């Protein structure tokens, strides 16, 4: 079963230097707010939490 | 180290001596296909046959080197010109570009390499008034710089009038 | 198979040698976040080894390249005819091959004859061709131009500069010593005859 | 101003079919202001009226569309020509903390448009010694590139000397 | 460089008053050494000394001063230009380092100058076809733009073909 | 670095793809310089001049890099193997001292991953029997296992007494 | 304190002078019994007998001497390999184990000459094939690498299909 949202989450390119701060989206409801991920090849979606999750 | 540009002109021409291969390209360039090579006006192809020129130095920031694959003859004339596409096809993106020192000087490289090659062509192949000259300062006035079509056995002259140049036939 | 140097082969390496010389840890793949030290390290690093390069033969940074003739260019003075493009890589010129009048004027060579003339000249080359004494010379200098930049300290320089005179003596004598000493060009007591 | 800029000249000229009103510009522009339009050689104006054009497009990487109120007789020229300002008004903050790709992309992009529309002119309109041919290479040598001023029916015509270009008067 | 780049040509020309010593800069400039001067064609040099001439307003926006030592006879004709070598002014590091607004006013400031130098040129004091004219809109074919160079007592003529502009010699 | 040695072989294998510059490193190396690269079956040197690569990675798990300088060509064969010396890499001293687990770790993951590289060349490269044939399990008995040098011409053939290996000439 | 392993090959070949009696071991031993002496093909017994042999420095980080007891014949061929037991049965107790520097030093200098020992077979004695070699990178792959055993009268040949090495009878 799934509660929780991330604490943090961030877009960035295939350097891995920039950072694009996605956490409301991420965590808002699929109607309020949501961005577009994997724009180019090589890039990345960064995730953190403060206990670990496994799904 | 910023690239050679300061009273560096994108052209140079040679006359070869018996023999020679190796001609210098003294100003930067950022890949082969935009230097353009001519032996006697006639321009030249890269590659390994003869007639043909093999290049180096893309990239670097003084310049390179052309070496014929056929020797030179004395006092053939060897002309070098750099012709780089004017464009910009590598952007920055809206949300997840991070910029960087490099980036800022490969951008800033490339528009003065573009600008010191209209320049040179400006400056070496190209006709203009003596900067003192009387022209009109209003560039809406066309009578010293518009030009008409030529045809065939035509020159061009200034009216009777003086009011614009037209073509004149002129017979041989 | 053959066994691979454990000396700098890099820039990157010389540099973080020199950071590491004046006291502070640095890797290789954190240099981008070095701080004043590697700020200044990197703009100095090409300037210095230019300057090195082109102020002294050194064996290794050797090169030589044929010169051209520029059209529609005249001196007017001492008899000379044709200026001459130098190569591009060119960091200091050296000398003409074969023995024929030539001056070095402006940024062109000046002959009198339009005959195949090669250079023989001072390039900047990659760290990985870098003699070993060398290359322990640029960071024990690039450390003591660290010294002036960064750390604002008398004691430091002080302690550098042995090092560092020390080693461009070794350096020069690795370079020089294996290979004869070539004779004068000039003779005129001999070439009269 | 997050788009690419292609290679292409930035002058187009058609030759109207019967009816036709729409032609493509396929070069970038950014202000509707910035695009010059002639029809046989008279420039039009923009506008709803008869004789008077519409134009869309601006801000897109591939180009507009000039589409005419009054239809185009047959063999009609339209010629269209990018003629941006070449200045900067408006300008980062010393200390700027926020900025963004369209500003960045932006001030890169515009200044290679203008060094195109540079190009353009020099290029297609303008005249120039073949790049081989041997020109002087000092810039300060102008026996070849100096023009005088024209009076009433008279022509460029190298002197007797070989020195330098005066206007000689023809009255054939 | 925190000032704003209008849009004005980079040249100016007077015609001087009884006795004027002053003469105003109205385009912007960097530099008191990118900034030539000539009185009746004739250049001049910045100091003190008669016949010399002292300049300000460097780094403006616009409104810089030429102060002529020796005052100008009435209809002496005074020609002040713009001239700054193409070259980067700045430098950015790799390696991660502080970046302001004012550096990059300054480099594209730099650079819409040189770009309008450039365009001053070409618009003024060159020849150019008529943009609506029909040229050939393919730059390889370069019947009507490459010209040859010009031996004594020879003029540009299009040839009797209508292939190519040769060198004709003129006689009574 | 206190990492965990994973069971992988110490030799890869790649054919590189048009322009390919960047070959992971599978299996933990702790020094540059003991990672062998060849290209084609030359030994590669690390630097940054054409035809050398660089290599990152050293003390992490998995996952380094090399990077040619001049990228492959289609189909061209990258090796890289592990070769570190067998020796110490440490050294305790007799009176009382300190120890950490960094030590201990550092010992026993440098011998596993020598004791690795020994067994990668037995696994790929070396010739063996079938682990399952009737070989002799004494092995003062030499009779399948013992070979005699070969001269000019000369194979290994099992002599007709069924007793040893023997070179034998092939008349060819 | 530490011992001679790097670079240093548990096997040595001499080729002795006509009434030489000494010969170094090279290496590091522990144990007398654990050196292997032969001449010319011959193992040696240690003792003082005619023809056997004596030896020192067991235990030294170095190595040690053998003495013959018999002066040996010009251009004899003395071998000397290093062949200690791999095993360990001196072992930390549960309980009452006092941990040494001495002890460390002791387990980690057994298993690097053990592993040392292994590595002189393999590189100095055995088959390979070269490293760059496009072999298979599974080892399950057994075409190149299984042997079987031979035959009187037999080779290792590859069979005609490429799928094994299968023994081959040859009448001689």
């Amino acid at each position: 079963s799934f509660e929780q949202t991330l604490d943090y989450a961030y877009l960035s390119d295939p350097t891995f230097k920039a950072r694009y701060d996605v956490t409301e989206f991420f965590a808002s409801s699929p109607m309020t707010s949501a961005i577009g991920v994997l724009e180019n090849q090589n890039d990345y979606i960064l995730i953190g939490n403060q206990a670990p999750f496994t799904a | 180290s910023n690239i050679k540009i300061n009273d560096v002109f994108q052209r140079i021409q040679y006359a070869a001596s018996a023999g020679q291969t190796q001609f210098t390209i003294p100003f930067p360039f950022f890949d082969n296909e935009y230097v353009l090579v001519w032996q006697n006006g006639v321009q030249l192809v890269m590659g390994g046959a003869p007639g043909q020129y093999g290049i180096s130095g893309a990239g670097s920031p003084s310049g390179g080197l052309i070496t014929l694959v056929t020797p030179a003859a004395l006092n053939d004339i060897i002309t070098i010109q750099g012709d780089m596409p004017i464009d910009r096809t590598s952007i920055y993106s809206a949300t997840i570009s991070n910029l960087t020192g490099s980036d800022l000087n490969g951008d800033f490289n490339r528009e003065v390499v573009m600008m010191k090659q209209i320049q040179t062509t400006q400056a070496l192949l190209q006709l203009q008034y003596a900067p003192w000259l009387e022209v009109s300062q209003d560039p809406d006035v066309t009578k010293d710089r518009y030009l008409p079509l030529l045809g065939s056995g035509q020159v061009w002259r200034m009216n009777d009038s003086g009011t614009g140049i037209e073509a004149y036939t002129i017979d041989e | 198979m053959i066994e691979l140097t454990s000396a700098p082969t890099t820039k990157i390496e010389i540099i973080s040698a020199a950071i590491s010389m004046v006291g502070k840890q640095q890797t290789v793949n954190t240099i981008d976040g070095g701080g004043a030290l590697a700020i200044d390290a990197e703009k100095l690093y090409d300037t210095l080894v230019s300057a090195e390069l082109g102020s002294n033969r050194w064996r290794f940074a050797q090169a030589f390249q044929q010169i051209s003739i520029i059209t529609t260019l005249n001196p007017t003075f001492d008899g000379w005819l044709y200026e001459c493009q130098i190569p591009a890589d060119c960091i200091m010129v050296q000398y003409l091959y074969p023995n024929i009048q030539y001056i070095v004027f402006g940024d062109k060579i000046l002959t009198k004859s339009n005959q195949t003339f090669t250079l023989i000249y001072s390039r900047n080359v990659p760290v990985s061709k870098w003699p070993p004494p060398f290359s322990l010379y640029i960071v024990y200098h690039l450390a003591s131009m660290l010294g002036i930049s960064v750390t604002n300290s008398d004691r430091m320089l002080a302690r550098i500069s042995q090092g560092m005179e020390m080693w461009e003596s070794r350096a020069l004598f690795a370079d020089a010593q294996s290979s004869v000493t070539l004779p004068f060009r000039h003779n005129p007591y001999v070439d009269v005859r």
